[PDB]
DNA sequence: ATCAATATCCACCTGCAGATACTACCAAAAGTGTATTTGGAAACTGCTCCATCAAAAGGCATGTTCAGCTGATTCAGCTGAACATGCCTTTTGATGGAGCAGTTTCCAAATACACTTTTGGTAGTATCTGCAGGTGGATATTGAT
DNA sequence: ATCAATATCCACCTGCAGATACTACCAAAAGTGTATTTGGAAACTGCTCCATCAAAAGGCATGTTCAGCTGAATCAGCTGAACATGCCTTTTGATGGAGCAGTTTCCAAATACACTTTTGGTAGTATCTGCAGGTGGATATTGAT
């Protein structure tokens, strides 16, 4: 009865953080789900190519970060990089 | 037993993102930081688009975001618009916009 | 078992009214009377390309049924990415 | 017996259709067109309904955008009336 | 005392440059423009001699093709003189 | 004769580009529009090539940095590697 | 020892192509025919262009093919032109073409 | 020092099959090389996607063939498929 | 018309940049053979959802009428094309040294794996609520006069 | 200006499908804690080829002049918008089964070393030639008359 995965519960968490009294339709969620898969693939792709280009075989946060600078426009990139740098910093601090 | 998401401060699921990176065949190996960073980025972005969609929801006296609110949000934001410039949001409509010369009289 | 009716000329189900609605959503005030056939022709080319590619995916997977993913993937190749249907 | 002047209903329709998001081609005719064209590529094909809906959403968005560009080509020519030459210039410039 | 009509040279130039492929911008002023621009994203920067060449081939291929579309936009407006609005329209339609 | 760099891209050379593009007659405001446009093209592309440079930890922008940038901007160029 | 190219009837390097596919992270695995097929495909396309570029050299009194010939070849063929519609051949110029309304009166 | 690979020799060989008395400049060869890599990446890329869509771990000649169909215009696709199906045959029918 | 200025052509000549050809050499592929692993076609069949087919429901086709838009015609002015007459920038080549690319080391971070815990999805039965479509009532916009 | 036909507004009002809410259940995901491998950083280094600059090379800046284009204004013919009318197709909701997708079986084909062979690239040399860039001289093209 095979199980279909989606980012819905995460999307919903985050919805609540920014607009606590606001809901989302299932059609509007399918879209948010498209959106996340989409950007995932694009960034992962950019990083894929980027590693190959530099004969690296490992995709790290450094490759993600660049992929982000390449893919996103100015302000979104700057903010996205903060959040990525700081999530990593913080995750590394569990050690 | 801490999740990696909690460890990194994130709502979005790092375990999954790691998994999905492995199975996508993007590279032989996947660094530990990668899915953390990527999950954060993805979380950031969904937060941006919900902020803005939430507002259009509110601007239209509604409480539940539908795809029109996503389309309003995306298209009225220079940068999201560009990011999503070759993308179609089903059931989004278009921005109201009438070219000047088309309007009546002077 | 018993025999699916013939399909012809369905392009004309894209009516003058319905095209005019599309033009409106697209901000258009006045419409030359030759637009309706032109539009029919341009739509037909759009669909043949999306469908060719979708059906290629269908067959590649040895199915008889064109899925929403088949179309979504074909749209992506064509640079007309669509959200809402399995993206 | 009242009469709106030419253009006035058109602007009304523009405001209306730009505020809504429902599909504008009637569903069943569109579906037939899909089946007809697919059948010419291959026979004994079936479709998920959401596949047809996907095609319609994609098709309607493409055409609406095409008319925006087309409208800009007419206006460039100092007209208010879209003509085939406008659609064709759009499609030449677009890379189609 | 002999003078070519306006447009006659334009044509001769059109034919001459369509025949050929040499680049059409002096290499040096190009080199400075590049480095000027690149400076705003990182300082103290060298460039392979081929890297600058790639960039010049691309820029010229781009601008030449933009001029074709631009020209089509002028002709569309029943003109023969390219104007800034013609370039703007072409870029708008291309999606830039 | 301290001159701006963008202006190094001169009226006649613009005029020759147009000619290759089949253009017969050219309005005087073109040369400035055309420089504006080329600047945008180059900002967009150089940014990405450099970003490739920085990634590889180089001080030298390679032809590959450029070719790769061109590629992702939809402007695939042939003849300089890759 | 016989090369796989020679087994397949081909001038293009089946082994290389195989290697390139493994190291491209296109998939976990690679079947044996795929390199063969792909290699034949690239040989074929290569030949089609050199055929037409060759002709283009002839047509200009030339025995050495240069970029210009590849460009005329490609842009004078509907199919190659489409395949390459978003590609720029360095040093290829453009096709002689002048819009008819720009011609003088005759 | 490092071995800089190209398809140049394999291109030259096919030139002589097709135009035995015609030769080629360096620049022209570089473009041909670009071209082969490009088409390679495009096809392989499309094959990868196909396999992923159908949850397969292997890129076979079937994937390459469908890939070809998806990428090439009509007539070109046709001849390419035949050339591929052919070369696979000679290869199997050959110890 | 003719007539003359200038562009364009075709044939022939040549020097050397760019291409072919050499060989040697040698590392790193590509081929081979053996041992091991696993992906995915096949056979079988549970179960979704597609094609198909009546009962409800609002959009389409056509002809008539005329408002006003397009496109043809005219015309004056200003704006680019052409070209002379100076100005000065770019291109070409030579020559140190910055940095890129080669290479080797060794360890922090990777994959591998087994085993234990947690989670996110689904299913089933639950009751919960935003807003669309309806209502009516006050106001706005349009177009004739 | 005024009047009046009709769209537009907005506000609140009822029905219900779509959302939310819940407990029960589990497979697969994800975390944890070992054993084992290595990718790529670090640090030193040889050698391109890049920035620099001086000598040689020709293109671009300017101003004057006027041909001919763009755009304004005027007009008529005619195309396309609006609307009244009559006819029926699309939308929507309920069953029977075609095909897709979830199992399990298993072998033909894949990976994984290790091992032998070869070929494609580079470097050192020498060797060669297609054709760009002169040439002259004939003829076409353009533009004035
Ligand atoms: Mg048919």
């Amino acid at each position: 009865k095979t199980r279909k995965e989606s980012y819905a519960i995460y999307v919903y968490k985050v919805l609540k953080q920014v607009h606590p009294d606001t809901g989302i339709s299932s059609k509007a969620m399918s879209i948010m789900n498209s959106f996340v898969n989409d950007v995932f693939e694009r960034i992962a792709g950019e990083a894929s190519r980027l590693a190959h280009y530099n004969k690296r075989s490992t995709i790290t946060s450094r490759e993600i970060q660049t992929a982000v600078r390449l893919l996103l426009p100015g302000e979104l990139a700057k903010h996205a990089v903060s959040e990525g740098t700081k999530a990593v910093t913080k995750y590394t601090s569990a050690k | 037993a801490k999740t990696r998401s909690s460890r990194a401060g994130l709502q979005f699921p790092v375990g999954r993102v790691h998994r999905l990176l492995r199975k996508g065949n993007y590279a032989e190996r996947v660094g530990a930081g990668a899915p953390v960073y990527l999950a954060a980025v993805l979380e950031y972005l969904t937060a941006e688009i919900l902020e803005l969609a939430g507002n259009a929801a509110r601007d239209n006296k509604k409480t539940r975001i539908i795809p029109r609110h996503l389309q309003l949000a995306v298209r009225n934001d220079e940068e999201l618009n560009k990011l999503l410039g070759r993308v179609t949001i089903a059931q989004g409509g278009v921005l109201p916009n009438i070219q000047s010369v088309l309007l009546p009289k002077k | 078992k018993r025999h699916r009716k013939v399909l012809r000329d369905n392009i004309q189900g894209i009516t003058k009214p319905a095209i005019r609605r599309l033009a409106r959503r697209g901000g258009v005030k006045r419409i030359s009377g030759l637009i309706y056939e032109e539009t029919r022709g341009v739509l037909k080319v759009f669909l043949e390309n999306v469908i060719r590619d979708a059906v290629t995916y269908t067959e590649h997977a040895k199915r008889k049924t064109v899925t929403a993913m088949d179309v979504v993937y074909a749209l992506k190749r064509q640079g007309r990415t669509l959200y809402g249907f399995g993206g | 017996p009242h009469r709106y002047r030419p253009g006035t209903v058109a602007l009304r329709e523009i405001r209306r259709y730009q505020k809504s998001t429902e599909l504008l081609i009637r569903k069943l005719p569109f579906q037939r067109l899909v089946r007809e064209i697919a059948q010419d590529f291959k026979t004994d094909l079936r479709f998920q309904s959401s596949a047809v809906m996907a095609l319609q959403e994609a098709s309607e968005a493409y055409l609406v955008a095409l008319f925006e560009d087309t409208n800009l080509c007419a206006i460039h020519a100092k007209r208010v009336t879209i003509m085939p030459k406008d659609i064709q210039l759009a499609r030449r410039i677009r890379g189609e």
